């Protein structure tokens, strides 16, 4: 295949979570929070993400309430069967912008905005292949490029034309802790963000692993001595023939 | 050679204090230790995945 | 394959001068690179023996040859497991490399050859 | 700003300069290409993307660690 | 082909005599340092080469055809692929 | 007499376990058997933990599995393990195939426990097919599509034989909840087979690396071979965790987080790395039905090993051509593998047949031959 | 030595028990040990680090 085919391989980056012994920066995590809230949400869901996921992550128990409560969301009929609507609560699961997918492709072209909860580990690349793509739409696509109707240019999506246009400039959200918004700077929160998403249990896994590495090592040395003792009868033996 | 009273040499291997109760505690010291990581690793592991059979995240949240 | 097969396969090469000038270095090369002699043992106690034709042979070797297949069997088991080679007068020399098991086989297998031959014979 | 600007504007002039060079005249080829007539109804429209992925390459290798250390 | 313990099939054995000693009284790791080193060395070179040619033959192709596939499909390699197809 | 000789059922315990003769050569090769042992165990206790949470219904499957690793405790361990472990335990069958065909563990008079063998290994790969089909994102689907596809070039009920595989005109639903029962059932049956292979090799006993007999000089299975297999479980235990913990989807493939869309086709469609060279197999031949054919035969001609080697003598430990052979075919069937998940392109597709002819010739020609020879070498030789 | 073999070691019930004891100590330990550990080589990333800004 032609490299414009499989699309430009995005760079290694150096992400606080690399590391064996590694979490996830929770700061980054919060401001990229924010950046799918003011941002991605407009065309995005992030269906598999509870409100109480946020808490003792990115919020507290109150921060995350609040934003459940200026929600309603679907209740139960009431005494005569008609519908109602209640305030949202912590186990309530973020609202989507679209009702059907019919909707999202009305509001994008044809194009579907997949749901993001689980895309940092459904593409290759990862928090890498999003900073990479949200970062690299140049302000031209290189000259021969016919890009169809509704389509960017982005080399590291296969083909190159992409149906998401670029959105993030210096300074469309205002973060909340001061950091200066720059592209670059909402690029790399959103992508661990992202990655958070797709992997919740990455920070507590990862301290697991390494409970898990010493003590198994341990018990390889150990295991070790114990089979040299035992077998050492077998190894030390000596004979000697006398041909009858 | 021959003779099978004359015991082959041994003595790159024996220990001289192979005797004393210090010899032996050290060889169970090492069992021991052995045991003793097995047995913490027995328990870490039980414990970790059978709660998996304890209420799940989705079911706490609507208690 | 049998013994049989392969001596005899062996004896037509050894007939022909071309043959035998060319087959015999290379094969004295091989065997060793086999590197068996490294652990004591002698070509014949690598044959496969789980047969019945093989364990006849056996039983017919003479207690002398027997007693000192055991040993190498034994001994080669030990270098084996201590990943260790034969030194010394351990290791087979060319001329300890006897077939000393190769004629048993032979006779063993003529006998059943005969058996299945004869047991197909039909009167003319 | 943006530092990504920056750093991918020093990191074009300076250790991926062969492949700057390389884009930019295959840029130029092509758009004199399409000037002239009968590029339209032509067999092989030639494209510079494989000339872009070289650059883009050669500044990622050159900059990804610089602009983490900068965020 | 095998029985068990006390018949196990073995031809009849006479003149051996097997010595050994009690793991407590022997070293577990005598000798150790010296097996590492040389031990190991010597059983790996005499292994080397049954791994080393293959690897290096079967290495040697995929390289040939992976660098060829990735030409064929550059600008560059347009003419030859058409013929390839 | 000892209660675990006199009674019957700790009697065949103690026969496999405790008072087992064992040579007393084996190398670390003979440890792939007890790690095999150790995958079905983990598979066991993974899979019927994931069967308490997992749903077979097509219309909830992916979400069933997402909701195992968000919500369940330690359910993102529990699948991670199963899933891991699952290629684990292709790796460790491979070894221990691979030990059996270096030391010719298939020649009589362990015909029997080799040939056993050879159905564990189809029942593996139908097992892992199937569970893999569970996930139901975009491999799972797609793999699913094209692997039952292989079923319509069986000639004249093909077609209906695939429609009845599936339960319908498609992969769906009916499909989904076949293969979980069937994937719940198969380890079972592995585990009976495994049991079965090892009945049938108590008669003969382990071979050993040396190809000679070990009815010499016995050793007990515990406790030497006891603690010599814990050596591995550790190592085991190690690798494990790194994949588990620290990178629990690097022999997986993104395109299963995306759930299950019959419109949408994947860039490529392939299969897990296990089944690889199969897969280039199955490429190499033009005609269906050919590669159908070929591709099972490439598992079912390990069936004729106990023929086509020649050799007076068992293993390879002291045959140098044969080594150089065996080495040639282990790096072929590499190659294959890799072959299997390039793109059908040049000039991948002319190299594919010819590791495909090498694969083949090894069983029907080279083996036969070299065997044949080196039997005159040893004989000429040591004259 | 012989004392403590006498002990703990003798009788295969009070190895166990030493044992068992012993692996009971280890997990509680080890378990704070690595707590804090971790703590330190992920300072001021984690939400425990951040919380109080909250
Ligand atoms: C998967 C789950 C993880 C669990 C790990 C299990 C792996 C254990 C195993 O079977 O391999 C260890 C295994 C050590 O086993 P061993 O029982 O000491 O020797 C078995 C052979 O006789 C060893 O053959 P040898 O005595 O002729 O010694 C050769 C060996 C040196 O062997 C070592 O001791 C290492 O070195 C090599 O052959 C290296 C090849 C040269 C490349 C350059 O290592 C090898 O044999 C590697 C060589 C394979 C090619
Ligand atoms: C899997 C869980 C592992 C549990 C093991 C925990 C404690 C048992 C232990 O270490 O065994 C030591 C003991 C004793 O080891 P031993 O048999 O080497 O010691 C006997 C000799 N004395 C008593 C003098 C030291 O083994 C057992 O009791 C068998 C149980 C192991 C399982
Ligand atoms: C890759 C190519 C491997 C070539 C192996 C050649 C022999 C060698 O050097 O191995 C070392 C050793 C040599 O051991 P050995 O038993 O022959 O010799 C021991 C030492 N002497 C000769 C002194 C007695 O070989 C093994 O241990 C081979 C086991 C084979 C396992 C293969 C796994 C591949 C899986 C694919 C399945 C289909
Ligand atoms: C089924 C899959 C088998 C593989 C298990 C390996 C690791 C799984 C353990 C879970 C885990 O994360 O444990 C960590 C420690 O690992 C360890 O220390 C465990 C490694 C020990 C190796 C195996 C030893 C025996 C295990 C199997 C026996 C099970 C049944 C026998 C009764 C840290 O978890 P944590 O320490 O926070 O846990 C709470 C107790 N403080
Ligand atoms: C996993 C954790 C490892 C095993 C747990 C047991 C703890 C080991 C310490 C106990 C110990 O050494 O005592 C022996 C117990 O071992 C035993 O009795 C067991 C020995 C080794 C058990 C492992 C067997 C093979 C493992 C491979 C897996 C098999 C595949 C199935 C998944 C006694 O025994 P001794 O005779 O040395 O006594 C000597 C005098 N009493
Ligand atoms: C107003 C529309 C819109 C906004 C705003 C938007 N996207 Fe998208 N996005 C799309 C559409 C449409 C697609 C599908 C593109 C396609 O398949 O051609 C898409 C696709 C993606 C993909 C998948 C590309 C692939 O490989 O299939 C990722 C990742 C992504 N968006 C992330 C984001 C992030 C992160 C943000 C903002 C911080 C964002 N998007 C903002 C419309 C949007
Ligand atoms: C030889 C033993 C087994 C093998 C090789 C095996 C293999 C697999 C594989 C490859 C998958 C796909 C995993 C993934 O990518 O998510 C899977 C999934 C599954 N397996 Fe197994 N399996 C085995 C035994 C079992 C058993 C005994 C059960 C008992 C029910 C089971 C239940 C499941 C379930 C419920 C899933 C779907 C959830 C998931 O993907 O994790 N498996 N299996
Ligand atoms: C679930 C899968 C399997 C398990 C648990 C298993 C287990 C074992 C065990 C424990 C042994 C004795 C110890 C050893 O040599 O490693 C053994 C030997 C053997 N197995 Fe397997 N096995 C499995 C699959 C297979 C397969 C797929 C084959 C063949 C294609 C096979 C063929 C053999 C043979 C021939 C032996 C005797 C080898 C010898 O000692 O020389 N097994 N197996
Ligand atoms: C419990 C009573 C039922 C008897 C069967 C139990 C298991 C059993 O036979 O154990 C043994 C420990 C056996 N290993 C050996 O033979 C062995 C022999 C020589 C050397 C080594 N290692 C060298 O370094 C060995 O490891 C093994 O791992 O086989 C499992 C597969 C068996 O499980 C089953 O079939 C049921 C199910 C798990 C498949
Ligand atoms: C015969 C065996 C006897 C019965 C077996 C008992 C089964 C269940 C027992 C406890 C299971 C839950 O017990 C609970 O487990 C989890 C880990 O698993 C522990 O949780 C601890 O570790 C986990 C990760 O390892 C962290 O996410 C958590 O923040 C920490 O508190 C709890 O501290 C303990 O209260
Ligand atoms: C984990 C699931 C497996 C459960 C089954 C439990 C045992 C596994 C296989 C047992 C079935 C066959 O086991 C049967 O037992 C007898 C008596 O012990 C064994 O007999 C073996 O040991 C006895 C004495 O120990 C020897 O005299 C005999 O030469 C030998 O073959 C055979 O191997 C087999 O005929």
């Amino acid at each position: 295949m032609t490299a414009a085919e499989h699309g430009l391989h995005p760079a290694e980056y150096p992400w606080p979570q690399n590391g064996m012994l590694s979490t996830f920066d929770h700061a980054s995590l919060r401001r990229g929070y924010q950046v799918y809230k003011e941002v991605c949400a407009a065309c995005h869901s992030l269906d598999r993400i509870a409100w109480r996921n946020l808490v003792g992550v990115t919020h507290t128990t109150d921060e995350a309430k609040a934003f459940a409560e200026e929600l309603e969301y679907d209740d139960e009929p009431d005494d005569e069967g008609n519908p109602r609507k209640r305030p949202g609560k912590l186990a309530d699961y973020i609202p989507g912008p679209y009702p059907n997918e019919q909707a999202a492709r009305a509001a994008n072209q044809g194009a579907l905005p997949p749901d993001l909860s689980l895309i940092a580990k459904a593409r290759h690349g990862g928090a890498d292949y999003i900073f990479a793509l949200l970062t690299g739409y140049p302000d031209e696509p290189p000259a021969g490029v016919v890009l169809a109707p509704g389509m960017n240019y982005n080399p590291y999506f296969p083909g190159g034309g992409i149906g998401m246009a670029r959105t993030l400039f210096d300074g469309v959200v205002e973060y909340e802790d001061g950091t200066p918004a720059t592209t670059s700077q909402m690029a790399k929160d959103v992508a661990a963000f992202l990655t958070w998403a797709a992997e919740p249990e990455h920070d507590e896994r990862k301290k697991l692993g390494l409970k898990a590495i010493i003590v198994i090592s341990a018990m390889l040395g150990l295991s070790v001595y114990i089979k040299k003792f035992k077998w050492s009868p077998i190894k030390n033996r000596k004979f000697i023939y006398n041909p009858p | 050679g021959k003779s099978t009273y004359k015991i082959p040499d041994f003595t790159p291997y024996l220990k001289k204090d192979r005797n004393t109760d210090a010899n032996r505690l050290f060889s169970y010291f090492m069992i021991g230790s052995f045991g003793m990581l097995s047995a913490a690793g027995a328990k870490a592991t039980v414990q970790d995945f059978l709660s998996n059979m304890s209420a799940s995240a989705d079911v706490l949240a609507m208690a | 394959a049998s013994i049989t097969s392969v001596v005899k396969t062996s004896e037509l090469i050894l007939k022909s001068p071309l043959l035998s000038k060319i087959v015999v270095p290379l094969a004295k090369t091989y065997v060793k690179f086999s590197g068996y002699r490294q652990l004591g043992f002698k070509m014949n106690d690598l044959i496969i023996e789980e047969t019945p034709n093989m364990q006849l042979a056996l039983r017919r070797l003479p207690p002398t040859e027997s007693y000192d297949r055991v040993y190498r069997l034994i001994r080669a088991t030990q270098f084996s497991l201590s990943h260790k080679l034969a030194t010394g007068n351990d290791i087979t020399k060319p001329e300890e490399d006897d077939h000393y098991l190769i004629p048993y086989i032979l006779d063993v297998e003529a006998e059943a050859f005969e058996k299945d031959a004869l047991d197909n014979l039909e009167v003319v | 700003p943006d530092p990504a600007i920056a750093l991918h504007e020093a990191a074009a002039e300076g250790p991926c300069h062969d492949f700057k060079h390389h884009f930019d005249e295959c840029v130029e080829r092509v758009t004199k290409a399409q000037e002239a007539e009968d590029y339209d109804h032509a067999e092989y429209k030639e494209d510079c993307v494989e000339e872009f992925f070289h650059l883009q390459h050669c500044i990622n290798d050159n900059t990804a660690d610089k602009l983490f250390r900068v965020l | 082909y095998m029985g068990w313990w006390g018949h196990m099939g073995s031809p009849p054995q006479k003149g051996i005599a097997g010595y050994t000693i009690s793991p407590f009284a022997a070293r577990p790791f005598a000798g150790v340092v010296h097996a590492a080193i040389f031990n190991t060395f010597r059983r790996t070179k005499n292994q080397a080469l049954f791994v080393i040619l293959p690897v290096s033959f079967f290495y040697y192709v995929w390289t040939q055809a992976s660098e060829k596939n990735e030409w064929l499909y550059t600008k560059a390699g347009r003419h030859e692929l058409a013929k390839a197809l | 007499m000892a209660l675990r000789k006199k009674n019957s059922l700790l009697n065949m315990a103690n026969s496999y376990v405790l008072d087992s003769p064992q040579p007393s050569n084996l190398n670390y090769f003979w440890n792939f058997g007890s790690l095999l042992a150790l995958c079905l165990v983990i598979q066991l206790a993974t899979g019927i933990t994931l069967a308490m949470h997992y749903t077979s219904h097509a219309s909830l499957a992916f979400d069933s599995v997402e909701h195992i690793m968000r919500d369940v405790n330690f359910g993102w361990f529990i699948r991670y393990a199963h899933a891991n472990t699952a290629s684990f335990f292709f790796i460790c069958i491979y070894a221990h195939m691979g030990r059996n065909i270096y030391y010719g563990s298939y020649k009589t008079p362990r015909v029997l426990p080799w040939s056993i063998g050879v159905i564990i290994f189809l029942l593996l790969i139908i097992t892992a097919f199937m569970g893999y089909v569970l996930v139901f994102g975009q491999m799972s689907l797609w793999g699913a599509t094209v692997i039952c596809n292989l079923v319509s070039a069986i000639p004249w009920l093909g077609e209906d034989i695939v429609h009845f595989l599936w339960g319908g005109f498609s992969v769906g639903n009916p499909t989904l909840q076949r293969f979980f029962a069937l994937h719940y059932l198969m380890p079972f049956v592995l585990a009976v087979f495994a049991l079965l292979h090892l009945i049938a090799l108590h008669t003969a006993g382990s071979s050993n690396p040396l190809g000679i007999t070990s009815n010499v000089d016995k050793l007990s299975m515990h406790p030497y071979y006891s603690f010599k297999d814990l050596i591995t479980v550790f190592a085991f235990l190690l690798m494990f965790t790194l994949f588990v913990f620290f990178s629990p989807d690097k022999l997986g493939h993104p395109d299963n987080y995306i759930p299950a869309n019959p419109m949408v086709t994947p860039a490529s469609i392939v299969p897990e790395w296990y089944l690889l060279p199969f897969y280039a197999i199955l490429r190499a031949i033009p005609d269906k039905l050919g590669g159908v054919i070929a591709m099972v035969a490439a598992i079912l001609i390990l069936l004729i090993l106990p023929i086509v080697d020649r050799s007076i003598i068992r293993g390879n430990a002291f045959k140098p051509i044969s080594k150089l052979l065996f080495g040639f075919f282990i790096c072929n069937f590499l190659l294959l593998g890799v072959l299997g998940q390039v793109h059908i392109e040049p000039p991948f597709i002319v190299l594919g047949q010819i590791c495909t002819i090498f694969y083949f010739s090894y069983f029907l020609i080279l083996l036969p031959m070299v065997s044949t020879i080196e039997n005159i070498f040893f004989y000429i030789g040591s004259l | 030595a012989t004392t403590f073999y006498n002990v703990f070691v003798k009788r295969n019930s009070a190895f166990v028990a030493t044992i068992l004891a012993s692996a009971f100590v280890f997990d509680m330990t080890f378990e704070t040990a690595i707590d804090n550990f971790w703590d330190r080589i992920n300072a001021g990333k984690q939400w425990k680090d951040i919380r109080h800004k909250y």
